[PDB]
């Protein structure tokens, strides 16, 4: 499923991402935009044999288990296939745990490169929330 | 499956340092976030803090920085150090993972001059 | 610090009836509100995750709802094993905080 910017912004607010651990809602929409282009079924195979899954490209080496990644840890205690749903519940749950680590949202490389230090609120502007 | 268990002194004196260890059986401590929660004599629960997989920590400001949460990969345990305790720190301490799915049995620690 | 207020402090019910426990946040926390059950000489047990997400291994009679600052924990048809303490907790902002708790007793 490919979300529209405002559609995801509204769903993410509904999933309590607005102001979760000091991050404004715009950070999450921008992040999803640059991590997966709002595509919930997006996947990317990495060099280390790990795969990033879902709307928020969650890594199979540290966060979810896809049964195919070497030094896997499954920090989110969930199967990677659960982050490929049109339902963003599992992806949001895991992302919240990821961000609760000291590195915060810096775990999302695309977010780092394209959102951090940018006017992130613009991503929820012009939306019926 | 995973199981947690608190251990350490149950009686300590004022101004000393209270230390508890949480032993984790079933999986590596490096595969989760770990925390410490305590219950005061009046059903008052307080989230003390947690240590992330990275070793980064979050401490409740209410502890005025007397708390320290560390871990030992080799022994597969994580600890809690609470400095300069007072009768105010008398409570039932529990260790549980960040998600709160796994909890220990809880251990009562009384801070007393006696 | 986000403050959680639970009402009522105590609730008396007859096994078989239904009850709803309230928890209000001094500030909005979206859906980041969790419910715990605690019985004497026992550590807390997670009943509901993020306002309304159910937990594997928990009776179906437990359900939660609400968002923002107003949340509720419902128990459709109370059972004897359901008597004990119930606490809500928010993870939206550090430090995580718990509500004073609501005690559920047999009528």
């Amino acid at each position: 499923k490919v979300f529209g910017r405002c559609e995801l912004a509204a769903a993410m607010k509904r999933h309590g991402l607005d102001n979760y651990r000091g991050y404004s809602l715009g950070n999450w929409v921008c992040a999803a935009k640059f991590e997966s282009n709002f595509n919930t079924q997006a996947t990317n195979r990495n060099t280390d044999g790990s795969t990033d899954y879902g709307i928020l490209q969650i890594n199979s080496r540290w966060w979810c288990n896809d049964g195919r990644t070497p030094g896997s840890r499954n920090l989110c205690n969930i199967p990677c296939s659960a982050l490929l749903s049109s339902d963003i519940t599992a992806s949001v749950n895991c992302a919240k745990k990821i961000v609760s680590d000291g590195n915060g949202m810096n775990a999302w490389v695309a977010w780092r490169n394209r959102c951090k230090g940018t006017d992130v609120q613009a991503w929820i502007r012009g939306c019926r929330l | 499956d995973v199981q947690l268990q608190e251990s350490g002194p149950s009686l300590v004196k004022p101004s000393q340092t209270l230390s508890l260890t949480c032993s984790v059986t079933g999986d590596s401590i490096t595969s989760d976030y770990w925390s410490w929660i305590r219950k005061f004599p009046g059903n008052r629960l307080e989230y003390m803090g947690y240590v992330s997989y990275s070793g980064s920590t979050a401490y409740n400001p209410s502890l005025k920085s007397r708390i320290s949460i560390t871990r030992d990969t080799s022994k597969n345990q994580y600890y809690l150090d609470l400095n300069s305790v007072t009768t105010e720190d008398t409570a039932t301490y529990y260790c549980a993972n960040w998600d709160g799915d796994y909890w220990g049995q809880g251990t009562l620690v009384t801070v007393s001059a006696a | 610090d986000i403050v959680l207020t639970q009402s009522p402090a105590t609730l008396s019910v007859t096994p078989g009836n239904s009850v709803s426990l309230s928890c209000r946040a001094s500030q909005s926390i979206g859906n980041n509100l969790h419910w715990y059950q605690q019985k004497s000489h026992e550590s807390p047990r997670l009943l509901i995750k993020y306002a309304s997400q159910s937990i594997s291994g928990i009776p179906s009679r437990f359900s939660g709802s609400g968002s923002g600052t107003d949340f509720t924990l419902s128990i459709n048809s109370v059972e004897t094993e359901d008597f004990g303490m119930y606490f809500c907790q928010q993870s939206n902002s550090w430090p995580y905080t718990f509500g004073g708790g609501t005690k559920l007793e047999i009528k």
